[PDB]
């Protein structure tokens, strides 16, 4: 999980939700 | 297991600079995001920043107070955090501690970027600003007033900590009470020893503080006594 | 201050209590805890959704709602009388993080006390060296939470304010100090001045005149 970008996997986590 | 551990605190002249350092052990450091928090004397824990991991390109973060003067930095091949102050202020004045950080982000009801939890921290480092140098204290009166009544000593503009404040050598110690040091913008300390006495012995009894400071090798003693 | 907290909150021995952080970040963050003690590191208690960490009593739970977040603590023990922090983000989306005010639990051990309030006036001896200092003794009171207010006449001072943290005496209830720098040409151009102590919602008033 600490590979990717945290703050673009939050930021593409909330895109598939929405 | 999880161990961290603060160092380099001290005396700083305004302007100045100083690195702190907190070395961690019983934990994946180069993975774990680490924060540094700050608390001023008698006030509130402060957010300074935070350093994040490989995946974000070791990106740092600050408080806006804070952006320009502090660098923080980590040395993953000694386990070690770190915190650069440069054109230091007294309001930098306080206790630092390092913080293991943690990462939270609810998929369904979270907002990027979530929000960062410190699960471990340190016992901290006492960081103080200061233009002053070593000087003894200004010992005041402070007659009896209604409260019984109080009277005690001020003790003035004395640098660094501490100072010490007895009455009659020791002998009275009922009713006695010494305030903590208070720092003041002037980077000088002060504070005040106050004994509760009743008010039919004001005109019988004597009282003498002890002033000791010993930064100064400086010994006072004054005798309170009614106006 | 991005995250607002009440000063200080009382709770009887073995009663429910909750502690309020308030945020606009809160309506899109949620926020962590942290009990804090004199001399100790603090202790994270509750973040996230539903997340306490192990080790720590159940009593301790978390909640939200709208830009409200809160701490609550059922039957509360003696040990769990300390300050309390809720921390988040400081805005909607942001990288940065921040602390709340801090709040100042008591378990109530004592009966309240109101305090004395004590004012010494400049010493000549001072005033001979170019400088006043009022000096408010504040004494006696349980819970150790107090605000100090200066006036001088009907006006609130300026500057020159300086108080201490509450502090236990040796009967176990709190004293307070708070002094007033003026120049001997203020101290004397006043008709009178006040050291206005509020104490559970209750004022305590002393006035001197040069």
């Amino acid at each position: 999980a600490s590979l990717w970008n945290w703050f673009d996997i939050t930021n593409w986590l909330w895109y598939i939700r929405r | 297991e999880v161990r961290l551990v603060e160092s380099g605190g001290g005396l700083v002249k305004p302007g100045g600079s100083l690195r702190l350092s907190c070395s961690a052990s019983g934990f994946d450091f180069d993975n774990a995001w680490m924060t540094w928090v700050r608390q001023p004397p008698g006030k509130g824990l402060e957010w300074v920043g935070r350093i994040t991991g490989p995946g974000e390109g070791w990106s740092v973060d600050y408080a806006e107070s804070v952006k320009g003067r502090f660098t923080i930095s980590r040395d993953n091949t000694k386990n070690t955090l770190y915190l650069e102050m440069n054109n230091v202020r007294t309001e930098d004045t306080g206790y630092y501690f390092c913080a293991r950080t943690g990462k939270y982000y609810d998929f369904w009801s979270g907002y990027p970027p979530g929000e960062e939890y410190f699960q471990d921290w340190g016992q901290g480092t006492l960081v103080i600003v200061s233009s002053a140098s070593t000087k003894g204290p200004s010992v005041f009166p402070l007659a009896p007033s209604s409260k019984t009544a109080a009277l005690g000593c001020l003790v003035k503009d004395y640098f660094p900590e501490p100072v010490t404040v007895s009455w009659n050598s020791g002998a009275l110690t009922s009713g006695v009470h010494t305030f903590p040091a208070v720092l003041q913008s002037s980077g000088l300390y002060s504070l005040s020893s106050v004994v509760t006495v009743p008010s039919s012995s004001l005109g019988t009894q004597t009282y003498i503080c002890n002033v000791n400071h010993k930064p100064s090798n400086t010994k006072v003693d004054k005798k309170v006594e009614p106006k | 201050s991005e995250l607002t907290q009440d000063p200080a909150v009382s709770v009887a021995l073995k009663q429910t209590v909750t502690i309020t952080c308030r945020g606009d970040s809160l309506r899109s963050h949620y926020a962590s805890w942290y009990q804090k003690k004199p001399g100790q590191a603090p202790v994270l208690l509750f973040y996230g959704k539903n997340n306490r960490p192990s080790g720590i009593p159940d009593r301790f739970s978390g909640s939200a709602s709208g830009n409200r977040a809160s701490l609550t603590i059922t039957g509360a023990q003696a040990e769990d009388e300390a300050d309390y922090y809720c921390s988040s983000r400081d805005k909607s989306g942001s990288r940065l993080s921040v602390f709340g005010g801090g709040t100042k639990l008591t378990v109530l051990s004592q009966p309240k006390a109101a305090p004395s309030v004590t004012l010494f006036p400049p010493s000549s001896e001072e005033l001979q060296a170019n400088k006043a200092t009022l000096v408010c003794l504040i004494s006696d009171f349980y819970p150790g939470a107090v605000t100090v207010a200066w006036k001088a006449d009907s006006s609130p001072v300026k500057a020159g304010v300086e108080t201490t943290t509450p502090s236990k005496q040796s009967n176990n209830k709190y004293a307070a100090s708070s002094y007033l720098s003026l120049t001997p040409e203020q101290w004397k151009s006043h008709r009178s001045y006040s050291c206005q102590v509020t104490h559970e919602g209750s004022t305590v008033e002393k006035t001197v005149a040069p």
